[PDB]
RNA sequence: AAAGCAAAUGAUUAGAGGGACCUAUUCUCAAACUUUAAAUGUGCAAACAACCCAGCCUU
RNA sequence: GAACACAAGCGUAAAUGCUUGCUUGAUUAACGAUUUCCAGUACGAAUCGAGACUGCGAAAGCAAGGCCAGCGAUCCUUUGC
RNA sequence: GGGUACGACCAUACUUGGCCGAAUGCACCAUAUCCCGUCCGAUUUGUGAAGUUAAGCGGCCACAGGCCUCGUUAGUACGGCGAUCAGUGAUGGCGCUGGAACCCGGGGUGUUGUACUCU
């Protein structure tokens, strides 16, 4: 109940790595980001400014505002026996772009890729068959195993 | 061998540790200014404890002969150091030959020389530092060579 | 079982190590159950199952002397202790038979009361 | 003694980026070089990258990428005796012959020559040119193309043949921001710049004057061939 | 959680090789130590108020 | 393995440390949006912005205090436009 | 087959020692009238080649340290769910199941984009 500030449960989760300590490089700063994507909210605990709550640290959401150097990021969050959209403004740095439609997506492309072929599969181990060994060992418990757990 | 690992040397460093501020610093100022023709700096612990400059060219090689001459061409083996440079001290500057005036007074001073090869820019330039190299590096033995060479005299 | 191998035996015939230390501290609290934390009062050592507590090595001609030693000290333990016989030799992790052929070629480096295997890998 | 550089040193070392290594890149100031507004959606922005070595004078044009830097344009010092400077390469006339050329070539690709042609005759005062963040009272016009200064770990002092580069690059055309602080002429206490002092570094007096006096130290025409050479630039960049 | 101290910080036992000191080891440890690191967990997505392509309009 | 006013944690090496030069972004900021506590109220603190006038830089750029602890309703009094 | 400039990933790229290097280059190097800065042209700045591959740089090597990767430790340690399970207890195995780490052993010691360039 006593000192309940703004970071109270983050030393281990806002340290940043063995053997890889430092500031964002150029591919960070090069992103590009637009309204309607989906992205990952990660904090970098090299950049001090915009750093998101400890709340929203790995979480998942989708950007509704872009400027000149910050994100808009819509958020879930449940409260009682509800979840609340939440709204956070944070610096480029601590936004990653998010992979979570790339198997969606290349379903899609490989459709259309399927219907365009057709235009101009697999073995199932489920099923039984032959088995020829040629050879059959024999598992016996032998009591040399036994003696073999003593330290 | 080569005709760029000839060793020269670099620089010359005098300093004067007279321990105190005020009247005395400012003499020695003044004797370090008459010595080598060239200002000084003054170095601190705040307290102004002492005075020390550094020469560099052919005044270098003239201020060392003239200390050599006072310390009669002569100095000990443990005088040197193994990176390559040595050093030693006079206790008078009017041993020095510097006329006296009974203002001044008399003092002493340290003298250290640094030597080298051609090569020494490389760790010192600011863009594509790098470091020297073994053989390049001055070893003690050949720095006690090179004064058995010129200005010969030693003890071990 | 110092004073036992003294007795029943020389003291220059065998070394005893012990392998627990008492790194943890008990509390006492010594007004009722209000402010009850409790001041440093003594310590103590953790142990588990399958853990050793005591070492002896000596010659093959006092075995009997020392079971019979660490069967007293064991009287003064709480708990349930058991007393082995080690496969190995003398405080190292090598075989007893396997020790006399690995001296004898050489390939042992031999440090104060434990050995180190020769390995190939290294400049020559 | 305590031995350093033991096992545990060698586990725990985290090596720095390949070229601060080699002390090539200042990586604190190009993340502010290739920063950019975010609302702007990857838009290109170039960079004029200048460096000189002990014999050659190196211009060129840089658009980052991910994958690796890109460089448009690239203009060397070894090229001019092409156009009729066989001296130097590499003083303050060589600097700005350069920067003539690389902006030269540059508008030539584009198709944007015969507009924004810079100043014909050649005089040392400054320009302020026109950018989108800060123009003259005129928007209807064509903006010029746009770069900004990159001089690495070089020492940025009054007078340095990078910011003679820079003179040559912007009176060929090219719209770098820039301001009289740093050229040869300008004088910090009246805050003014001496295109006369100025005029005269880029067609090499002082070089000049130091060639008469050596001539006169052994016993007991410049001018002219680099304007020569600022025209045979301005009417074939292209040649090579 | 486990693991580790033959890796940083802290605690700690004894020998060996060049009374301290150094080098390589060794017994034993950590809620307010850690290189490594589970199980049980926890965000997001898996289409119709959407997507893909083609031709246009406006700022 | 130092330092960064102070308690501790995180962070940082051509720097977020030290020295030095110039400065007043510790100003104003059309009732812009948001986070933490949370009833999704206030107060305190903090994040992303638009406009004015500026500082330091050759420039890209950084700065509307010193990162996160350091503070206060109704009524009344008093000041500024 | 190499070099230079600008890079991305940021040790299979680092650290110590040793051997070799055509050409274009890079570099050491020479010097303070002018621009510029220092106690000192050492660093930095301006001028230009009389030399030198000694160093920097590149390539290779070392039962070298580190680092990367695959096995072994090991179905071990630990865990979720179940029992009118065992045991005085401390604890433990069983059923359906998830599953490590250090040590040690084999192998490896940068990949590559843009522009200008010498065979
Ligand atoms: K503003
Ligand atoms: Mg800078
Ligand atoms: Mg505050
Ligand atoms: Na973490």
């Amino acid at each position: 109940v006593h000192s309940h500030g703004y970071k109270c449960g983050t030393r281990h989760l806002f340290a940043k790595k063995f053997r890889k300590h430092g500031v964002p490089s150029v591919s960070t700063i090069l992103t590009n980001f637009k309204v309607g994507d989906y992205v990952d909210v990660v904090a970098d605990a090299a950049v001090r400014a915009g750093m998101p709550h400890k709340y929203y640290h790995g979480r998942t959401g989708i950007v509704w505002n872009v400027t000149p150097r910050g994100v808009g990021v819509i958020i879930n969050k449940p409260v009682r026996n509800r979840t609340v959209r939440k709204r956070i403004c944070v610096r480029f740095e601590h936004v990653r772009k998010s992979r979570c439609q790339e198997a969606f997506k290349q379903k899609l492309k490989d459709l259309e890729a399927f219907r365009a072929a057709k235009k101009a599969k697999k073995v199932s181990t489920r099923n039984g068959g032959f088995v020829c060994p040629k050879k059959v060992e024999v598992l016996a418990r032998r009591t040399a195993d036994y003696e073999a757990m003593i330290p | 061998a080569n005709p760029m690992r000839e060793i020269v040397v670099k620089k010359l460093c005098i300093n004067i540790c007279v321990g105190e501020s005020g009247d005395r610093l400012t003499r020695a100022s003044k004797v370090l200014e008459q010595l080598c023709e060239q200002t000084p700096v003054l170095s601190r612990a705040n307290e102004k404890i002492a005075v020390h400059c550094t020469v560099r060219g052919k005044k270098a090689e003239e201020l060392l002969e003239k200390g050599l001459k006072v310390k009669e061409f002569e100095l000990k083996s443990y005088n040197f150091s193994d990176t390559g440079s040595f050093g030693f001290g006079i206790s008078e500057h009017i041993d020095l030959g510097i006329k006296y005036d009974p203002s001044t007074g008399i003092y002493g001073m340290d003298f250290y020389v640094v030597l080298g090869r051609r090569g020494e820019r490389v760790a010192h330039r600011k863009r594509r530092v790098s470091r020297v190299g073994f053989n390049h590096r001055v070893r003690k033995e050949e720095a006690m060579k090179w004064f058995e060479k010129v200005h010969d005299g030693i003890i071990f | 079982a110092n004073k036992y191998m003294v007795k029943r035996a020389n003291k220059e015939c065998f070394h005893m190590r012990i392998r627990a230390h008492p790194f943890h501290v008990l509390r006492i609290n010594k007004t009722g159950m209000r402010q009850s934390y409790g001041k440093p009062n003594g310590t103590c050592a953790r142990v588990r199952i399958g853990q050793i507590l005591l070492s002896m090595r000596t010659k093959d001609t006092y075995v009997p002397q020392a079971l019979e030693s660490l069967r007293r000290a064991k009287m003064k333990f709480p708990g349930r202790q058991i007393i082995v016989i080690s496969k190995y030799w003398g405080f190292t992790n090598i075989l007893r038979n396997e020790y006399e052929e690995l001296r004898d070629a050489g390939k042992l480096q031999q440090r104060g009361l434990h050995v180190k295997l020769i390995t190939p890998k290294g400049k020559i | 003694v305590k031995v350093v550089k033991n096992k545990a040193y060698y586990k725990r070392f985290q090596v720095k980026y390949r070229r601060r290594r080699e002390g090539k890149t200042d990586y604190h100031a190009r993340r502010r070089m290739v920063l950019q507004d975010k609302t702007k959606f990857g838009t290109p922005k170039y960079r004029l990258v200048v460096r000189i070595t002990n014999r050659d004078v190196i211009a060129q044009i840089v658009h980052a990428k991910v994958v690796g830097d890109e460089v448009v344009m690239a203009a060397y010092s070894h090229e001019l005796p092409l156009f009729g400077i066989e001296h130097g390469l590499t003083n303050y006339a060589a600097a700005y012959a350069t920067g003539l050329l690389v902006a030269r070539r540059m508008l030539a690709k584009l198709g944007l020559a015969e507009k924004f042609v810079g100043v014909k005759e050649v005089d040392g005062s400054y320009a302020a040119v026109r950018t989108k963040d800060d123009d003259q009272g005129d928007d209807e016009s064509r903006f010029p193309f746009k770069a900004i200064l990159d001089v690495g770990l070089a020492r940025t002092t009054t007078g340095a043949r990078v910011f003679g580069v820079l003179k040559g690059a912007v009176d060929g055309g090219l719209a770098v921001p820039h301001r009289p602080n740093r050229f040869p002429g300008y004088n910090k206490e009246s805050d003014a710049l001496n295109a006369k002092v100025h005029r005269d570094r880029i067609f090499g007096r002082h070089v000049a004057d130091y060639l008469k006096q050596v001539r006169e130290e052994a016993s007991s025409d410049m001018e002219g061939m680099y304007k020569r050479a600022h025209a045979a630039i301005r009417a074939d960049p292209t040649k090579r």
